[PDB]
Protein backbone atom coordinates (compact mmCIF):
# COMPACT_ATOMS: atom_id res chain seq x y z
CA UNK A 1 0.00 0.00 0.00
CA UNK A 2 3.12 2.15 0.16
CA UNK A 3 5.07 1.37 -3.00
CA UNK A 4 1.72 0.01 -5.01
CA UNK A 5 -0.49 3.18 -4.30
CA UNK A 6 2.53 5.56 -4.96
CA UNK A 7 3.44 3.21 -8.38
CA UNK A 8 0.09 3.75 -9.15
CA UNK A 9 -0.06 7.29 -8.82
CA UNK A 10 3.02 7.69 -10.97
CA UNK A 11 0.75 5.38 -13.75
CA UNK A 12 -1.59 8.11 -13.56
CA UNK A 13 0.01 10.42 -13.61
CA UNK A 14 2.26 9.51 -16.86
CA UNK A 15 -1.30 8.73 -18.31
CA UNK A 16 -2.56 11.93 -17.68
CA UNK A 17 0.21 14.35 -19.47
CA UNK A 18 -0.23 11.15 -22.56
CA UNK A 19 -3.13 12.64 -23.67
CA UNK A 20 -3.56 10.14 -26.27
CA UNK A 21 -6.62 10.31 -28.58
CA UNK A 22 -8.19 7.05 -27.57
CA UNK A 23 -8.32 7.28 -24.22
CA UNK A 24 -10.14 10.61 -22.72
CA UNK A 25 -12.04 11.67 -19.86
CA UNK A 26 -9.63 10.61 -16.95
CA UNK A 27 -12.08 10.54 -13.72
CA UNK A 28 -10.21 9.17 -10.09
CA UNK A 29 -12.31 10.17 -7.86
CA UNK A 30 -9.84 11.58 -4.83
CA UNK A 31 -11.40 9.54 -1.96
CA UNK A 32 -10.19 5.90 -3.49
CA UNK A 33 -7.01 6.01 -5.09
CA UNK A 34 -7.91 2.31 -6.53
CA UNK A 35 -10.40 2.48 -8.53
CA UNK A 36 -10.03 4.40 -12.10
CA UNK A 37 -13.38 6.34 -14.54
CA UNK A 38 -12.75 6.25 -18.40
CA UNK A 39 -13.83 7.21 -21.73
CA UNK A 40 -12.65 5.13 -24.92
CA UNK A 41 -13.24 6.83 -28.06
CA UNK A 42 -12.49 3.45 -31.12
CA UNK A 43 -11.44 4.66 -34.54
CA UNK A 44 -12.90 1.52 -36.12
CA UNK A 45 -16.00 1.37 -37.62
CA UNK A 46 -17.82 -1.09 -35.60
CA UNK A 47 -17.56 1.29 -32.49
CA UNK A 48 -17.31 4.52 -34.59
CA UNK A 49 -16.34 7.05 -32.48
CA UNK A 50 -18.86 6.48 -30.14
CA UNK A 51 -17.27 6.72 -26.74
CA UNK A 52 -17.86 3.83 -23.88
CA UNK A 53 -17.18 4.64 -20.26
CA UNK A 54 -15.21 1.85 -18.71
CA UNK A 55 -14.29 1.56 -14.62
CA UNK A 56 -10.75 0.40 -13.54
CA UNK A 57 -10.17 -0.83 -9.59
CA UNK A 58 -7.12 -1.89 -8.76
CA UNK A 59 -6.71 -4.51 -6.15
CA UNK A 60 -4.89 -3.46 -3.01
CA UNK A 61 -2.23 -5.75 -3.78
CA UNK A 62 -1.96 -3.86 -7.14
CA UNK A 63 2.17 -4.53 -8.25
CA UNK A 64 1.73 -8.38 -8.26
CA UNK A 65 -2.14 -8.84 -8.45
CA UNK A 66 -3.81 -7.96 -12.05
CA UNK A 67 -6.90 -5.61 -11.98
CA UNK A 68 -9.92 -5.88 -13.22
CA UNK A 69 -12.07 -4.07 -15.79
CA UNK A 70 -16.07 -3.01 -15.99
CA UNK A 71 -17.82 -1.65 -18.95
CA UNK A 72 -20.55 1.05 -17.30
CA UNK A 73 -21.75 1.57 -21.22
CA UNK A 74 -23.43 -1.35 -22.48
CA UNK A 75 -21.97 -2.71 -25.39
CA UNK A 76 -22.29 -5.55 -27.80
CA UNK A 77 -19.10 -7.45 -27.56
CA UNK A 78 -18.33 -11.39 -27.99
CA UNK A 79 -15.41 -10.58 -25.38
CA UNK A 80 -17.17 -8.57 -23.08
CA UNK A 81 -19.96 -9.77 -20.43
CA UNK A 82 -23.91 -8.48 -19.94
CA UNK A 83 -22.70 -7.51 -16.27
CA UNK A 84 -19.94 -5.26 -18.15
CA UNK A 85 -16.96 -7.62 -17.47
CA UNK A 86 -14.33 -8.26 -19.97
CA UNK A 87 -11.46 -10.96 -20.88
CA UNK A 88 -8.35 -9.66 -21.50
CA UNK A 89 -5.38 -11.97 -21.83
CA UNK A 90 -2.62 -9.13 -20.61
CA UNK A 91 -4.81 -9.14 -17.67
CA UNK A 92 -6.17 -12.47 -16.66
CA UNK A 93 -3.98 -13.88 -13.38
CA UNK A 94 -2.63 -16.82 -15.79
CA UNK A 95 0.08 -14.54 -17.25
CA UNK A 96 0.39 -11.43 -16.11
CA UNK A 97 3.77 -10.04 -15.41
CA UNK A 98 3.89 -6.84 -12.46
CA UNK A 99 6.07 -4.75 -14.67
CA UNK A 100 3.11 -4.42 -17.01
CA UNK A 101 2.43 -0.82 -17.06
CA UNK A 102 -1.48 0.63 -17.20
CA UNK A 103 -0.83 2.11 -20.79
CA UNK A 104 -0.09 -0.74 -21.99
CA UNK A 105 -3.01 -3.03 -20.92
CA UNK A 106 -5.60 -0.10 -21.81
CA UNK A 107 -3.81 -0.15 -25.53
CA UNK A 108 -4.42 -3.54 -25.71
CA UNK A 109 -8.08 -3.41 -24.51
CA UNK A 110 -8.70 -0.94 -27.37
CA UNK A 111 -7.13 -3.08 -30.10
CA UNK A 112 -8.95 -5.76 -28.39
CA UNK A 113 -12.45 -3.59 -29.04
CA UNK A 114 -11.59 -3.06 -32.60
CA UNK A 115 -11.02 -6.37 -33.71
CA UNK A 116 -12.74 -9.03 -31.34
CA UNK A 117 -11.33 -12.07 -30.70
CA UNK A 118 -13.72 -15.72 -30.66
CA UNK A 119 -11.35 -17.93 -29.59
CA UNK A 120 -12.12 -17.51 -26.10
CA UNK A 121 -15.67 -16.34 -25.43
CA UNK A 122 -17.48 -15.13 -22.85
CA UNK A 123 -20.68 -14.05 -24.44
CA UNK A 124 -20.71 -17.41 -27.10
CA UNK A 125 -23.89 -16.17 -29.37
CA UNK A 126 -21.90 -13.01 -30.33
CA UNK A 127 -18.61 -14.93 -30.76
CA UNK A 128 -20.40 -17.30 -33.44
CA UNK A 129 -22.28 -14.65 -35.00
CA UNK A 130 -18.97 -12.70 -35.87
CA UNK A 131 -17.21 -15.29 -36.82
CA UNK A 132 -19.38 -16.71 -39.18
CA UNK A 133 -21.57 -13.75 -40.74
CA UNK A 134 -20.07 -10.16 -40.34
CA UNK A 135 -22.18 -7.90 -42.00
CA UNK A 136 -25.25 -8.46 -39.68
CA UNK A 137 -23.33 -8.32 -37.22
CA UNK A 138 -21.82 -5.24 -37.95
CA UNK A 139 -25.28 -4.09 -38.56
CA UNK A 140 -26.07 -4.93 -34.44
CA UNK A 141 -23.18 -3.62 -33.35
CA UNK A 142 -23.32 -0.05 -35.10
CA UNK A 143 -27.07 -0.24 -34.11
CA UNK A 144 -26.54 -0.56 -30.58
CA UNK A 145 -23.44 1.36 -30.10
CA UNK A 146 -25.10 4.54 -31.37
CA UNK A 147 -28.00 3.54 -29.36
CA UNK A 148 -25.88 3.61 -26.03
CA UNK A 149 -22.76 5.45 -25.61
CA UNK A 150 -22.20 9.38 -25.44
CA UNK A 151 -20.23 10.59 -28.57
CA UNK A 152 -17.92 13.10 -28.00
CA UNK A 153 -15.76 15.30 -30.25
CA UNK B 1 30.71 7.04 17.94
CA UNK B 2 29.12 6.20 20.75
CA UNK B 3 31.54 5.09 23.26
CA UNK B 4 34.35 4.34 20.26
CA UNK B 5 36.47 1.91 23.12
CA UNK B 6 35.68 -1.57 22.28
CA UNK B 7 36.28 -4.75 25.30
CA UNK B 8 37.19 -7.79 23.73
CA UNK B 9 37.78 -11.14 25.14
CA UNK B 10 41.10 -13.46 24.23
CA UNK B 11 41.06 -17.40 24.61
CA UNK B 12 44.41 -18.68 24.00
CA UNK B 13 45.15 -22.67 23.87
CA UNK B 14 45.67 -23.21 27.59
CA UNK B 15 41.81 -22.54 29.14
CA UNK B 16 42.29 -19.66 30.84
CA UNK B 17 40.33 -16.44 29.36
CA UNK B 18 41.46 -12.95 29.03
CA UNK B 19 39.64 -9.85 29.21
CA UNK B 20 41.04 -6.85 27.59
CA UNK B 21 39.87 -3.57 26.18
CA UNK B 22 41.16 -1.72 23.60
CA UNK B 23 40.83 1.85 21.30
CA UNK B 24 40.13 0.85 18.00
CA UNK B 25 43.26 2.14 16.00
CA UNK B 26 45.94 0.06 17.94
CA UNK B 27 48.46 -1.58 16.02
CA UNK B 28 48.25 -5.32 15.63
CA UNK B 29 51.57 -5.99 16.51
CA UNK B 30 50.83 -3.41 19.06
CA UNK B 31 48.62 -6.16 20.92
CA UNK B 32 50.73 -8.55 20.42
CA UNK B 33 52.37 -6.93 22.64
CA UNK B 34 50.41 -6.05 24.73
CA UNK B 35 48.60 -9.86 24.84
CA UNK B 36 52.29 -11.26 25.83
CA UNK B 37 53.51 -9.74 28.06
CA UNK B 38 49.95 -10.59 29.63
CA UNK B 39 50.82 -14.35 29.88
CA UNK B 40 54.78 -14.04 29.79
CA UNK B 41 55.52 -14.94 26.19
CA UNK B 42 57.80 -13.19 24.39
CA UNK B 43 56.19 -10.15 21.54
CA UNK B 44 58.38 -12.24 18.81
CA UNK B 45 56.38 -15.75 19.59
CA UNK B 46 52.72 -14.52 19.35
CA UNK B 47 50.56 -15.29 16.19
CA UNK B 48 47.23 -13.92 16.38
CA UNK B 49 44.09 -15.71 14.85
CA UNK B 50 40.41 -14.09 13.70
CA UNK B 51 37.91 -15.69 12.16
CA UNK B 52 40.78 -17.92 10.07
CA UNK B 53 43.26 -15.28 8.88
CA UNK B 54 46.68 -14.69 10.20
CA UNK B 55 46.58 -11.18 11.57
CA UNK B 56 48.37 -8.50 10.11
CA UNK B 57 50.89 -6.72 12.32
CA UNK B 58 50.33 -3.45 11.14
CA UNK B 59 46.27 -3.28 10.59
CA UNK B 60 44.05 -1.25 12.37
CA UNK B 61 41.43 -2.90 15.31
CA UNK B 62 38.91 -0.81 13.80
CA UNK B 63 39.47 -2.64 10.24
CA UNK B 64 38.62 -6.24 11.51
CA UNK B 65 34.85 -5.64 11.05
CA UNK B 66 34.94 -6.33 14.69
CA UNK B 67 32.01 -6.21 17.47
CA UNK B 68 31.39 -6.28 20.67
CA UNK B 69 32.90 -8.69 23.49
CA UNK B 70 34.16 -10.52 20.31
CA UNK B 71 37.26 -13.05 20.75
CA UNK B 72 40.37 -13.57 19.39
CA UNK B 73 43.10 -15.95 20.13
CA UNK B 74 46.71 -16.17 20.14
CA UNK B 75 49.92 -18.59 20.51
CA UNK B 76 53.69 -18.67 20.86
CA UNK B 77 55.21 -20.60 17.08
CA UNK B 78 57.80 -17.96 15.74
CA UNK B 79 28.70 -5.99 3.83
CA UNK B 80 26.73 -9.23 4.61
CA UNK B 81 23.09 -9.44 5.49
CA UNK B 82 21.45 -11.76 8.02
CA UNK B 83 18.35 -11.78 9.99
CA UNK B 84 18.55 -12.13 13.67
CA UNK B 85 15.95 -13.18 16.41
CA UNK B 86 16.45 -10.31 18.39
CA UNK B 87 16.16 -7.83 15.64
CA UNK B 88 13.15 -8.28 13.27
CA UNK B 89 14.91 -5.94 10.73
CA UNK B 90 17.44 -7.90 8.59
CA UNK B 91 21.26 -6.75 9.88
CA UNK B 92 24.68 -6.58 8.36
CA UNK B 93 26.38 -9.50 9.24
CA UNK B 94 29.55 -10.70 10.39
CA UNK B 95 31.20 -14.32 9.39
CA UNK B 96 33.29 -16.51 11.79
CA UNK B 97 34.41 -20.26 12.04
CA UNK B 98 34.42 -22.96 14.04
CA UNK B 99 36.23 -26.62 13.82
CA UNK B 100 34.05 -29.21 13.18
CA UNK B 101 35.77 -32.22 15.06
CA UNK B 102 35.74 -30.13 18.50
CA UNK B 103 32.82 -27.52 17.62
CA UNK B 104 35.65 -24.68 18.27
CA UNK B 105 36.78 -21.67 16.95
CA UNK B 106 40.49 -20.34 16.97
CA UNK B 107 42.32 -21.96 13.54
CA UNK B 108 43.90 -21.15 9.91
CA UNK B 109 41.40 -21.42 6.98
CA UNK B 110 43.39 -22.37 3.90
CA UNK B 111 41.51 -20.50 1.14
CA UNK B 112 39.99 -17.23 2.58
CA UNK B 113 37.36 -16.50 -0.26
CA UNK B 114 36.28 -12.94 -0.84
CA UNK B 115 32.21 -13.05 -2.16
CA UNK B 116 30.50 -14.27 -4.59
CA UNK B 117 31.91 -18.07 -3.88
CA UNK B 118 31.49 -21.39 -4.00
CA UNK B 119 29.94 -21.87 0.34
CA UNK B 120 27.73 -23.00 2.23
CA UNK B 121 28.77 -26.60 1.73
CA UNK B 122 28.86 -29.25 4.74
CA UNK B 123 32.60 -30.59 3.04
CA UNK B 124 34.55 -27.85 2.09
CA UNK B 125 38.17 -26.77 3.64
CA UNK B 126 40.35 -28.58 6.09
CA UNK B 127 42.33 -26.27 8.80
CA UNK B 128 44.65 -26.75 11.74
CA UNK B 129 43.33 -26.14 14.97
CA UNK B 130 44.83 -25.17 18.45
CA UNK B 131 42.58 -26.70 20.97
CA UNK B 132 43.71 -29.78 22.62
CA UNK B 133 47.22 -29.58 21.70
CA UNK B 134 46.51 -29.55 18.10
CA UNK B 135 44.40 -32.90 17.86
CA UNK B 136 41.78 -32.09 15.94
CA UNK B 137 43.24 -34.88 12.64
CA UNK B 138 40.68 -36.31 10.33
CA UNK B 139 43.93 -38.69 9.49
CA UNK B 140 42.44 -41.41 11.57
CA UNK B 141 38.89 -40.80 10.89
CA UNK B 142 38.84 -41.53 7.28
CA UNK B 143 35.39 -39.96 6.73
CA UNK B 144 36.24 -36.14 6.26
CA UNK B 145 35.00 -33.51 8.18
CA UNK B 146 35.69 -29.47 7.50
CA UNK B 147 35.43 -26.03 8.71
CA UNK B 148 32.35 -24.83 8.65
CA UNK B 149 31.40 -21.14 8.74
CA UNK B 150 27.84 -19.02 10.77
CA UNK B 151 27.00 -15.74 10.78
CA UNK B 152 26.43 -12.93 13.58
CA UNK B 153 24.24 -10.47 13.96
CA UNK B 154 26.69 -7.23 13.95
CA UNK B 155 24.02 -4.70 15.02
CA UNK B 156 24.32 -5.40 18.95
CA UNK B 157 26.17 -7.09 21.59
CA UNK B 158 26.93 -10.63 21.12
CA UNK B 159 27.50 -14.01 23.09
CA UNK B 160 30.77 -15.06 20.92
CA UNK B 161 30.65 -18.78 21.39
CA UNK B 162 27.13 -19.77 19.82
CA UNK B 163 25.44 -17.07 18.69
CA UNK B 164 24.38 -17.53 14.99
CA UNK B 165 21.52 -16.00 12.67
CA UNK B 166 19.92 -16.77 9.46
CA UNK B 167 22.17 -15.71 6.04
CA UNK B 168 20.10 -14.21 3.41
CA UNK B 169 22.52 -15.11 0.67
CA UNK B 170 19.82 -12.75 -1.63
CA UNK B 171 19.80 -9.87 -0.67
CA UNK B 172 22.60 -7.27 -1.62
CA UNK B 173 23.63 -3.97 -1.09
CA UNK B 174 22.60 -2.39 -4.43
CA UNK B 175 26.18 -1.14 -6.03
CA UNK B 176 25.03 0.03 -9.68
CA UNK B 177 21.60 1.81 -9.05
CA UNK B 178 19.59 -0.95 -9.82
CA UNK B 179 15.45 -0.17 -9.80
CA UNK B 180 13.18 -2.55 -8.20
CA UNK B 181 10.72 -4.14 -11.26
CA UNK B 182 7.58 -3.69 -8.70
CA UNK B 183 7.83 0.09 -8.19
CA UNK B 184 10.61 1.22 -10.68
CA UNK B 185 12.07 2.88 -7.57
CA UNK B 186 16.11 2.35 -7.17
CA UNK B 187 16.62 1.03 -3.18
CA UNK B 188 19.72 0.74 -1.89
CA UNK B 189 19.38 -2.10 -0.19
CA UNK B 190 17.16 -4.93 -2.14
CA UNK B 191 17.04 -8.39 -2.67
CA UNK B 192 18.24 -10.57 -6.51
CA UNK B 193 16.20 -13.24 -8.22
CA UNK B 194 17.79 -16.60 -8.77
CA UNK B 195 16.94 -16.03 -12.46
CA UNK B 196 18.65 -15.15 -15.53
CA UNK B 197 17.25 -12.05 -16.31
CA UNK B 198 18.16 -11.27 -12.68
CA UNK B 199 14.88 -9.46 -11.10
CA UNK B 200 15.62 -7.44 -8.58
CA UNK B 201 13.34 -6.28 -5.59
CA UNK B 202 13.08 -4.11 -2.63
CA UNK B 203 12.26 -4.98 0.69
CA UNK B 204 8.69 -3.34 0.69
CA UNK B 205 8.02 -5.10 -2.32
CA UNK B 206 9.27 -8.63 -1.02
CA UNK B 207 6.70 -7.93 1.90
CA UNK B 208 3.49 -6.90 -0.12
CA UNK B 209 4.57 -9.93 -3.05
CA UNK B 210 4.87 -12.32 0.40
CA UNK B 211 1.93 -11.32 2.53
CA UNK B 212 -0.43 -11.60 -1.15
CA UNK B 213 0.84 -14.55 -2.18
CA UNK B 214 0.19 -16.02 2.02
CA UNK B 215 -3.21 -15.56 2.35
CA UNK B 216 -4.61 -18.03 -0.04
CA UNK B 217 -1.60 -20.76 -0.04
CA UNK B 218 0.29 -19.38 -3.28
CA UNK B 219 3.74 -20.76 -2.32
CA UNK B 220 4.57 -22.79 -5.36
CA UNK B 221 5.85 -26.92 -4.22
CA UNK B 222 9.14 -28.33 -4.76
CA UNK B 223 10.04 -31.04 -2.61
CA UNK B 224 13.87 -30.28 -1.68
CA UNK B 225 13.37 -26.67 -1.87
CA UNK B 226 10.30 -26.34 0.09
CA UNK B 227 7.24 -24.10 -0.05
CA UNK B 228 8.68 -21.72 -1.42
CA UNK B 229 7.94 -18.36 -4.32
CA UNK B 230 8.44 -17.86 -7.86
CA UNK B 231 9.91 -14.58 -9.63
CA UNK B 232 7.55 -11.93 -9.75
CA UNK B 233 7.53 -12.09 -13.17
CA UNK B 234 7.43 -15.98 -12.82
CA UNK B 235 10.79 -16.58 -14.76
CA UNK B 236 11.67 -20.72 -14.90
CA UNK B 237 13.73 -22.21 -12.54
CA UNK B 238 13.80 -18.99 -10.04
CA UNK B 239 12.59 -20.39 -7.08
CA UNK B 240 13.96 -19.12 -3.71
CA UNK B 241 15.97 -22.47 -2.16
CA UNK B 242 16.95 -21.00 0.92
CA UNK B 243 13.73 -20.28 2.71
CA UNK B 244 14.87 -18.26 5.43
CA UNK B 245 14.38 -14.66 3.58
CA UNK B 246 10.82 -15.22 5.27
CA UNK B 247 11.62 -14.11 7.93
CA UNK B 248 11.60 -9.95 7.24
CA UNK B 249 8.08 -10.81 7.51
CA UNK B 250 7.06 -10.38 11.57
CA UNK B 251 5.67 -13.12 13.78
CA UNK B 252 2.56 -13.62 12.28
CA UNK B 253 3.53 -13.20 8.84
CA UNK B 254 6.28 -15.07 8.76
CA UNK B 255 4.76 -17.63 11.39
CA UNK B 256 1.86 -18.71 8.97
CA UNK B 257 3.79 -19.71 6.35
CA UNK B 258 5.02 -22.13 8.67
CA UNK B 259 1.64 -23.62 9.40
CA UNK B 260 0.59 -23.46 5.72
CA UNK B 261 3.56 -25.52 4.82
CA UNK B 262 2.82 -27.99 7.31
CA UNK B 263 -1.08 -28.69 6.43
CA UNK B 264 -0.49 -28.49 2.42
CA UNK B 265 2.40 -30.85 3.31
CA UNK B 266 0.34 -33.55 4.96
CA UNK B 267 -2.26 -33.15 2.35
CA UNK B 268 -0.33 -33.82 -0.56
CA UNK B 269 1.75 -36.72 0.72
CA UNK B 270 -1.82 -38.28 2.13
CA UNK B 271 -2.28 -37.19 5.11
CA UNK B 272 -5.67 -35.77 6.50
CA UNK B 273 -6.63 -33.26 9.03
CA UNK B 274 -8.19 -33.86 12.20
CA UNK B 275 -11.81 -32.03 11.57
CA UNK B 276 -12.73 -31.79 15.43
CA UNK B 277 -12.46 -27.58 16.34
CA UNK B 278 -9.29 -26.58 16.61
CA UNK B 279 -7.13 -29.78 16.20
CA UNK B 280 -5.97 -29.78 13.02
CA UNK B 281 -3.41 -32.63 13.50
CA UNK B 282 -2.56 -34.10 10.20
CA UNK B 283 -2.30 -37.39 10.24
CA UNK B 284 -0.20 -39.54 7.47
CA UNK B 285 -2.52 -42.66 7.03
CA UNK B 286 -1.24 -45.43 5.46
CA UNK B 287 -3.41 -44.99 2.41
CA UNK B 288 -5.13 -48.60 2.19
CA UNK B 289 -6.02 -48.18 5.80
CA UNK B 290 -9.44 -46.18 6.27
CA UNK B 291 -9.66 -46.01 9.59
CA UNK B 292 -8.65 -42.38 11.26
CA UNK B 293 -7.27 -42.04 14.24
CA UNK B 294 -6.46 -39.10 16.82
CA UNK B 295 -2.75 -40.13 17.51
CA UNK B 296 -2.11 -38.04 21.06
CA UNK B 297 -5.42 -36.32 20.53
CA UNK B 298 -9.32 -35.94 20.47
CA UNK B 299 -9.31 -39.77 18.93
CA UNK B 300 -12.54 -38.74 16.83
CA UNK B 301 -12.61 -42.06 14.04
CA UNK B 302 -13.65 -40.44 10.18
CA UNK B 303 -14.12 -41.86 7.20
CA UNK B 304 -11.64 -40.54 4.51
CA UNK B 305 -13.68 -39.30 1.96
CA UNK B 306 -16.76 -38.21 4.10
CA UNK B 307 -15.54 -36.01 6.83
CA UNK B 308 -17.61 -37.46 9.37
CA UNK B 309 -18.16 -39.69 11.90
CA UNK B 310 -16.99 -42.83 11.70
CA UNK B 311 -19.59 -44.90 9.68
CA UNK B 312 -19.99 -48.49 8.57
CA UNK B 313 -22.17 -47.93 5.69
CA UNK B 314 -20.81 -45.93 2.99
CA UNK B 315 -20.93 -42.46 3.20
CA UNK B 316 -23.86 -41.29 -0.14
CA UNK B 317 -24.37 -37.65 0.69
CA UNK C 1 19.30 -23.08 22.90
CA UNK C 2 15.95 -23.84 22.72
CA UNK C 3 13.36 -25.06 19.92
CA UNK C 4 9.64 -24.51 19.32
CA UNK C 5 8.36 -28.17 18.17
CA UNK C 6 4.34 -27.22 17.49
CA UNK C 7 1.22 -29.97 16.67
CA UNK C 8 -0.96 -28.16 14.59
CA UNK C 9 -3.41 -28.23 17.45
CA UNK C 10 -1.41 -25.19 19.36
CA UNK C 11 0.26 -27.30 22.13
CA UNK C 12 3.37 -25.30 21.87
CA UNK C 13 6.46 -27.47 23.16
CA UNK C 14 9.80 -25.80 23.99
CA UNK C 15 12.83 -28.47 23.49
CA UNK C 16 16.53 -27.41 24.15
CA UNK C 17 18.88 -28.77 21.43
CA UNK C 18 22.34 -28.04 19.51
CA UNK C 19 22.45 -27.24 16.05
CA UNK C 20 24.85 -30.35 15.50
CA UNK C 21 22.11 -32.55 16.20
CA UNK C 22 20.45 -35.18 14.03
CA UNK C 23 17.00 -35.34 13.94
CA UNK C 24 16.88 -38.40 15.55
CA UNK C 25 18.38 -36.98 18.66
CA UNK C 26 15.46 -34.14 18.75
CA UNK C 27 12.39 -37.02 17.62
CA UNK C 28 14.11 -38.40 20.85
CA UNK C 29 13.44 -35.65 22.88
CA UNK C 30 10.14 -35.16 21.66
CA UNK C 31 8.97 -39.00 22.62
CA UNK C 32 10.23 -38.99 26.10
CA UNK C 33 8.42 -35.77 27.23
CA UNK C 34 5.04 -37.11 25.19
CA UNK C 35 5.03 -40.34 25.05
CA UNK C 36 5.14 -40.67 21.16
CA UNK C 37 6.80 -44.12 19.44
CA UNK C 38 9.89 -43.02 17.66
CA UNK C 39 8.82 -43.82 14.30
CA UNK C 40 5.52 -41.99 14.62
CA UNK C 41 6.59 -38.80 14.75
CA UNK C 42 7.68 -37.05 11.04
CA UNK C 43 9.52 -33.36 11.82
CA UNK C 44 8.06 -30.92 9.29
CA UNK C 45 9.84 -27.50 8.67
CA UNK C 46 8.30 -24.73 6.10
CA UNK C 47 6.30 -27.60 4.15
CA UNK C 48 9.56 -30.23 4.19
CA UNK C 49 10.14 -33.58 6.22
CA UNK C 50 13.37 -33.44 8.16
CA UNK C 51 15.73 -36.75 7.47
CA UNK C 52 16.47 -38.73 10.43
CA UNK C 53 20.30 -38.87 9.26
CA UNK C 54 20.59 -35.03 8.86
CA UNK C 55 21.20 -32.24 11.51
CA UNK C 56 19.03 -29.35 12.54
CA UNK C 57 22.62 -27.18 11.21
CA UNK C 58 21.93 -28.46 7.96
CA UNK C 59 18.65 -27.19 7.65
CA UNK C 60 19.38 -23.77 9.15
CA UNK C 61 17.32 -23.95 12.48
CA UNK C 62 17.34 -20.64 14.26
CA UNK C 63 16.43 -19.45 17.81
CA UNK C 64 13.16 -20.74 18.79
CA UNK C 65 12.06 -22.07 15.33
CA UNK C 66 8.77 -23.84 14.54
CA UNK C 67 9.39 -27.51 13.80
CA UNK C 68 5.61 -28.59 13.05
CA UNK C 69 4.97 -32.17 14.12
CA UNK C 70 3.47 -34.60 11.93
CA UNK C 71 2.57 -38.50 13.29
CA UNK C 72 2.98 -41.41 10.92
CA UNK C 73 0.65 -44.31 12.18
CA UNK C 74 2.33 -46.23 9.92
ZN1 LIG D 1 20.63 -8.96 16.16
ZN1 LIG E 1 39.25 -28.08 16.48
ZN1 LIG F 1 9.88 -2.30 -4.93
ZN1 LIG G 1 12.88 -13.61 -13.19
ZN1 LIG H 1 -7.64 -34.42 16.77
ZN1 LIG I 1 -17.40 -41.67 4.95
Amino acid sequence: SMAASRRLMKELEEIRKCGMKNFRNIQVDEANLLTWQGLIVPDNPPYDKGAFRIEINFPAEYPFKPPKITFKTKIYHPNIDEKGQVKLPVISAENWKPATKTDQVIQSLIALVNDPQPEHPLRADLAEEYSKDRKKFCKNAEEFTKKYGEKRP
Amino acid sequence: YLGGSLSIYIKTNTGRTLSVNLEPQWDIKNVKEIVAPQLGLQPEEVKIIFAGKELSDATTIQECDLGQQSILHAIRSRHFFVHCAQCNKLCKGKLRVRCSLCKGGAFTVHRDPECWDDVLKPRRITGHCESQEIACFDNETGDPPFTEFYFKCGEHVSGGEKDFAAPLNLIKINIKDVPCLACTEVSETVLVFPCESKHVTCLECFEQYCRSRLSERQFMPHPDIGYTLPCPAGCENSFIEEIHHFKLLSREEYARYQRFATEEYVLQAGGVLCPQPGCGMGLLVEPECKKVTCQNGCGYVFCRNCLQGYHLGDCLP
Amino acid sequence: MQIFVKTLTGKTITLEVEPSDTIENVKAKIQDKEGIPPDQQRLIFAGKQLEDGRTLSDYNIQKESTLHLVLRLR
